[PDB]
């Protein structure tokens, strides 16, 4: 029935959130409007150890998603996220995953040698998503709710408002 | 073919009876006169509409995508939904061609019925007047003119009028 | 062929509702009426009822109108008496039973066991079973006291004895309480030999006792 | 309707018939009376009742759950256990709908045809001593007393006893 | 049991009628004979055969693997195929079951309904010359030849030719 | 328009049984009678037995009983007879024939091709074939020894040479086996340019051989 | 599996909730568990590291 979109509420201390990229084009490089690239301070340094949590206080269920970046060489990793091994982790009461990246050399596509991989779960009314990460992560900046029912098909032909 | 009367000893049906699927046919000293029956027409006909309203329903019953026609789904459980959805289309193809082929029979002996039954109801009128010759039709054993037909028709036509008159013959 | 199978036996108090079943085994009885049929003690027969179910009939004896109502479950076999308002007056051996047709004029040619149903202030008690102790022939058997209500079931041997087995009609005490005996005729030369056990089987309390009878 | 028996040409059933569905009503010289046939009565009940022992079978037929109420499966064999069990709800409702409205022509019709093979039996037996009125009546055409009913019913009725005697009275 | 004929109003059927399904057994002067017709058969028989040819038809239909008997597939898709596969059991075999009976039920109806098509003909044919008895009879009010059967049989036979004969003789 | 169709030759061994069918196609036979019907060499019809499968008859002529079984597949249109224990009795040929109606008494109006069966104890064998040398016309030839079973095809010059050509009926001899000759009448004018082979092909052997005929 | 039906079988892997807590629990370097019969091939890694407390 469409989606409607409520931020997370999160914020960050001591790590830059505005990582972009020459794949995505709005004026110059930018990113995914829903997301956020977290980035190291600087070139090299260390991604602290963080703890982002997120409860659905509303009636209805949340889809939440987020991004595990796998850079296109283990030297891309550490410049963005610093040295040494990276784990993220998300829980909630139904859920349960981690993820490692996976650094290295893939062909480039639109100009990148990295890839995203996203995940996505339903949060339930009253629950809570924890992510926590020392880098190689990408954060939801807005949850999704949906708005009621539809139908969703697909179609190489033309639209017409006047049959029904 | 259930009870005989049509393409069984009626002989066949006519073409120039536009404004029924039953009627009568009469022949005496005035003329020869033709007009269909209302009742039973009727009486079918409406057999057959309150058939049709009952399959050209809509089923309220709504289906989404489980399936994809642009990026394919993998491909075990991209078989098991194939596999489902042929065999639902085996169970409804069967079902569609049973569900016609029953209404079929059933509409052309609900035909045959109707005749069959005006027939034996105007021979029940007529009681020892006349006489089944078994081609669909009554031979009257008395004169009789176009008002008398016209009691026939509309049921009205009194035996016990005519009764000793057409017993000698 | 079919048996008509009633249910077990009832004790009820004043007020209160009692309802009988009767199963049709080896085949349906849905297309034939069956009626109920009580016989009050020492008494004569008295038509409750019927219903013939796939006909659609239930049918009330004017006496019993509004107190009993007769109903049948066409998917089990199974046809039903409930009969309220309980009191003395409705002690007496339930009998359902089959009419040879649809309806109830038709003379009844298959009939249930019965059932017994006891209305009454006394209440349920197991029995104690005592031995009753032994030629050519001997005789021994057992006591079974103090017990309410009917029935109970003598057996010897866990069934494997039934020759020469003889349960007595039991005496209505002045107290309320029944008490029978069941007495096997035995060789007397198998008296050190061959073990005679015998069970007795209160349903009502649900009581099980074997009793070992020795000389 | 097919026979032309029920709600055709008898006009209508009797509310004071309480022992049967099918059966006689006559006036004599004696009084009037009411009996309902058994032989057809007893006919037609039965292949009622052979119907409904059919459909009240039960499915030895054992399931078990694919489905989790308290945890969700995993989302895209849910949807594919869902989809699937909505066309099996598709094909039972539509199987339980047509079983149905046919049975219930075909005991219509059966209802009709024992009736009128009651009616065309008495007829046939009553050869040329009575007459078809057409409203599911017979007049005879002699004097006939309630032990001449009787025989009609059990179906003892002679007709050449009183042949001579109910013709001359056409 | 429709239409009053077969196992109504006739009492049995002849197991001496080798040659059809229905037909006729007469009594006059000359003697008794015996012949079964061809024409009510036929229609029968015929309608038999194309409910057999609707049945008996083939499946154009292809179905492949989607299981494995030598290495069991994972255990929740194997739940789901076995699931699905059952299920699709129990509504064939509720069509297999009721097909068939009411097939059963339409066959036997369709010989009550030829019989009881081949009485009524004669009947018509006879007019007013003889009379229904009851047990598939009729009794003939005139003194008949065995070419005269056969008229019957083959449909020629004329009834204003022994009309006056045949019905003083029912006074 | 149906046609019945019936399966082709068989060569037996004494003994040994044999089931020739017969397909109705361009639509059903099921609702007539079909009957077979055999001729001996230089002899007349003989009714073996019919089928009338749906209406369920199965018929078989006195002479046969119990040695022939006559059946049918209704749902693929084919009737079959299987006739046991042969011997050279039973060479002859075989037709399938359907009558007017549902019974055998009917004409029998539709006739399938024939099945010939031979029962020896021949075994297959390819033939030897030898020239047959040579006024206005002459006459030269081949001899084609010692085959069996039939048939062989004999040409002339790859086919090429057609008219004159006359391929009489083989012998068969007391070995069992064939002979036959294939000879052609030509100008004698053309004898020292025309060249002329025969081509004998015996496909049950594999059998093909091409042979010069020379003065 | 020497009796005449199938057995059930289950064990588990650790993630410990820090690698300083891997390394205490079952010393330093790289851990490998694999699992293997005639029908079953698999191999699994632990991954050490933060998760909330539950």
């Amino acid at each position: 029935g469409g989606i409607d979109k409520e931020t997370m509420g999160f914020t960050y201390s001591g790590i830059r959130t505005n990582g972009t990229t020459s794949a995505c084009r709005r004026s110059g490089s930018s990113f995914y409007a829903e997301m956020k690239w977290l980035l190291s301070n600087t070139d090299n340094a260390a991604f602290p150890q963080m703890t982002k949590s997120y409860k659905n206080t509303r009636k209805d269920p949340a889809l939440i998603i987020w991004g595990i970046h796998h850079s296109g060489s283990t030297t891309e990793q550490t410049k963005l996220y610093g040295s040494g091994n990276k784990l993220i982790t998300v829980g909630s009461s139904n859920y349960q995953q981690s993820f490692v990246p996976s650094p290295g050399a893939r062909p480039q596509v639109n100009g990148q040698s990295g890839r995203i991989d996203f995940h996505w779960l339903i949060l339930n009314p009253n629950d809570t998503v924890t992510f926590s990460f020392n880098g190689a992560f990408i954060a939801l900046d807005r949850a999704s709710f949906l708005r009621g029912k539809s139908m969703g098909i697909q179609s190489e032909v033309q639209v017409d408002a006047n049959c029904e | 073919g259930l009870f005989g009367a049509i393409a069984g000893f009626i002989e066949n049906g006519w073409e120039g009876l536009i404004d029924g699927w039953y009627g009568f046919r009469h022949q005496n000293a005035q003329g020869e006169g033709t007009a269909a029956d209302y009742k039973s027409t009727q009486s079918a006909i409406d057999q057959i509409t309150g058939k049709l309203n009952r399959l050209i329903e809509k089923t309220n019953q709504q289906f989404e995508l489980i399936d994809n026609e642009f990026t394919e789904v993998e491909r075990q459980i991209g078989n098991v939904i194939n596999w489902t959805r042929d065999s639902m289309t085996e169970v409804w193809s069967y079902n569609a061609e049973l569900l016609v082929a029953m209404e079929n029979q059933h509409t052309i002996d609900l035909a045959d019925s109707e005749m069959n039954k005006l027939y034996e109801r105007v021979k029940r009128q007529l009681r020892e007047n006349a006489e089944e010759d078994g081609t669909g039709c009554f031979e009257i054993f008395h004169k009789c003119d176009d008002d008398c037909m016209a009691s026939i028709r509309n049921n009205t036509y009194d035996h016990s009028k005519y009764r000793e008159e057409a017993i000698q013959n | 062929q079919v048996q008509l199978v009633q249910s077990g036996a009832e004790v009820k108090k004043p007020g209160s509702s009692v309802k009988v079943s009767c199963k049709s085994s080896g085949g349906t009885s849905n297309n034939y009426a069956i009626s109920w049929v009580r016989q009050a003690p020492g008494q004569g027969l008295d038509w409750m009822g019927g219903i013939s179910p796939i006909f659609g009939s239930t049918a009330y004896a004017q006496k019993f109108q509004g107190r009993v109502t007769i109903s049948a479950d066409i998917f089990s076999n199974t046809a039903y008496m409930e009969l309220n308002s309980l009191t003395s007056e409705d002690t007496a051996v339930y009998f359902c039973a089959r009419h040879g047709n649809y309806y109830y004029y038709s003379g009844m040619d298959v009939w249930g066991q019965g059932t017994t149903v006891t209305v009454s202030s006394a209440s349920t008690k197991g029995p104690s079973v005592f031995p009753l102790a032994p030629g050519g022939t001997a005789a021994l058997g057992c006591l079974v006291k103090d017990y309410f209500p009917e029935p109970v079931t003598v057996s010897w041997n866990s069934g494997a004895l039934t020759s020469g087995v003889h349960t007595f009609p039991a005496v209505l005490q002045s107290s309320g309480l029944y008490s029978l005996s069941s007495v096997v005729t035995v060789p007397s030369s198998s008296l050190g030999t061959q073990t005679y056990i015998c069970n007795v089987n209160h349903k009502p309390s649900n009581t099980k006792v074997d009793k070992r009878v020795e000389p």
